[PDB]
């Protein structure tokens, strides 16, 4: 219903994670649910 | 480890949307929104913070213009409640879960 249209490589970047308990997921802007 | 770009915005109770880079770099104590396997939304604290160093990042752009910038192996929830790598959701043309908060 709302597909990922495109994929673009942005190079190597400093990246991050957070962790939560219970279901190990959290909501982003626009309503996506990301894993720990 | 698989991980999200600095600019990826997480919804918090205390501060509204904040970039994960700020949350982790400043180790911000805050409360986020999670979903259980029945689709119930609840709030819970951030329990840990991790800088994962430098990794390959891709930007995925949805039909509605929304963006996900992350490591390609980072998992996201689909409509049917699976947790799958974002690159696989792209390649297999799957439907991301979209919660309205």
């Amino acid at each position: 219903m709302i597909k990922i249209a495109t994929r673009k490589y942005l190079g190597k970047q400093n990246v991050y994670d957070i962790g939560v308990e219970r279901d190990h997921n959290f909501a982003l802007k626009n309503g996506f649910i990301a894993s720990n | 480890h698989h991980c999200l770009s600095y600019e990826t915005e997480i919804l918090t109770v205390e501060y509204g949307l904040l970039p994960i880079g700020k949350i982790v770099e400043k180790r911000i104590e805050c409360t986020v929104y999670s979903v259980d396997n029945n689709g119930n939304i609840y709030t819970q604290p951030v329990a840990q913070w991790h800088d994962r160093g430098e990794q390959e990042v891709f930007e995925y752009c949805l039909e509605d213009g929304s963006l996900i910038r992350a490591t390609k192996d980072h998992k996201f929830m689909t409509v049917d409640g699976q947790m799958l790598p974002i690159d696989e959701i792209f390649e297999r043309e799957l439907d991301l879960m979209r919660v309205d908060n």
